[PDB]
């Protein structure tokens, strides 16, 4: 859906990784890039402040800044929701997708067909996927409430 | 043998660690590749700090053990060919989709158990025999490559999950026993030695293609036997003694019309129209019974 929106009226959508990756090219030795590397080598996977900065930096991006951006599945924790509000990264509107596990698994079986459409190895564990989805429920309930 | 101790440091991680992706929790993000193929490496103790990879190559190194990786099964693939390892004695990995350990010091099949590996390669290893090969717990293992290996008994390779196996150039004075592995789809005995069947039948029903290059085969009566396979459509007998037989490829086309390919060579399809007459001749011989 995010991609469909982005295409259909040239809108943006962002994952956190999108910004971080962009930063890597835009200057591999920027402050944020240096911190990112340092943390990565410490195994510190994305201390949230880094993503928060990268995201508001992405708001600079003229298309989004003037026109439109959407964010997918983020924040993933209430703590991120709080710190985003602290900067006041604040969507005008939010939408939520309620789905039976059966549907998710059927879609995943079609993704299994796509894996033959693909060729290079990829992470496909329905077991992990289920775990992640359950924790998505866990955090999203609180995030929605707030 | 002569090497300096070669653990690793931040500097190597800064070069190697690459491809940024959102971790097994689906929350934060991590770099997913490591690359230290050949740096005379020996130790992985720093690598433990980066459990989140999916991909590594560290082949052609002096690494003797990786057992800390047993903590890190979220990896999808590892190559560590040429390294100093002796068997796959890891935990039964829930995610290592593929690996290879060819040219290693590996001897056997210990620890080969992983539910979520599909393909493995082990050519040029010192492997001699089956040492445990679980038919079920290897629940995804579809492919194994073993060219040149020092191999021995090939019964007990009882792994229905496997599609195809490649013991080409392996030192097998004889091979044995495949009939129950219905999912068996291809074997190479390319450059092997053997002269007669060893427990093979149509019950390997998925088996579409077999290579027997340089094997001892001579008696085309074998063409009566594994003809029974429902889906075998290709063979190789190249450089076998049967290549001296006056029909050989011709007779093989008679014995199996859907033998589409032989000896690096797709068949003369109009010689199938010939071999249909020759099959009539055979039936006129055979239906005298």
């Amino acid at each position: 859906v995010a991609k469909k929106l982005a295409s259909d009226y040239g809108l943006r959508c962002l994952s956190v990784g999108d910004a971080l990756r962009g930063m890597l090219n835009n200057h591999p030795d920027s402050e944020l890039s240096l911190m990112l590397n340092w943390h990565l080598h410490k195994g510190k996977t994305v201390p949230d402040e880094l993503a928060i900065q990268a995201l508001d930096i992405s708001l600079m991006e003229s298309v989004c800044n003037t026109i439109g951006v959407v964010i997918d599945g983020y924040p993933v924790t209430p703590h991120q929701m709080d710190l985003l509000e602290a900067r006041s990264i604040i969507p005008m509107v939010i939408f939520e997708l309620h789905v039976p596990s059966k549907e998710i698994f059927k879609r995943l079986l079609l993704e299994k067909k796509t894996e033959q459409s693909m060729s290079y190895p990829l992470h496909n564990s329905s077991q992990i996927i289920a775990y992640k989805n359950a924790k998505y429920h866990k955090n999203i309930n609180e995030i929605r409430q707030f | 043998e002569e090497w300096l101790p070669t653990p690793i440091t931040e500097a190597m991680m800064k070069e190697g660690l690459s491809l940024l992706c959102k971790i097994g929790s689906g929350l934060a993000h991590a770099y997913i590749k490591l690359e230290a193929k050949d740096r005379d490496l020996t130790d992985i103790s720093l690598l433990r700090s980066y459990i989140h990879l999916r991909y590594v190559d560290i082949s052609e190194n002096h690494i003797t053990d990786i057992s800390p990786l047993n903590s890190l099964t979220h990896l999808l693939w590892l190559k560590a060919d040429g390294n100093q390892l002796r068997s796959a004695r890891m935990n039964e990995l829930p995610y290592l989709q593929i690996a290879s350990f060819s040219y290693n010091q590996i001897i056997d099949t210990e620890g080969i158990f992983h539910p979520r590996l599909g393909s493995l390669d082990l050519k040029g290893n010192r492997i001699h025999q089956v040492t445990g090969l679980d038919p079920e717990r290897l629940s995804s293992l579809h492919t194994l490559e073993l060219r040149g290996n020092q191999l021995e008994s090939t019964k007990g390779i009882y792994l229905p999950k496997l599609k195809n196996l490649y013991l080409a150039q392996n030192l097998l004075k004889k091979v044995e026993g495949l009939e129950n592995l219905s999912n068996l789809t291809t074997l190479h005995l390319r450059d092997n030695q053997i002269e007669t069947l060893n427990g093979f039948s149509q019950e390997m029903k998925s088996l579409q293609y077999l290579n027997l290059r340089s094997n001892m085969i001579s008696d085309l009566a074998e063409l009566a036997k594994l003809r029974d396979l429902p889906k075998l459509r290709a063979l190789v007998l190249l450089d076998n003694p049967c290549a001296d037989e006056t029909d050989y490829r011709q007779e093989a086309l008679v014995q199996m019309a859907h033998l589409e390919r032989l000896d690096k060579e797709f068949y003369e399809d109009d010689d199938r129209a010939e071999a249909e007459e020759i099959r009539q001749r055979l039936k006129e011989e055979q239906d005298q019974d």
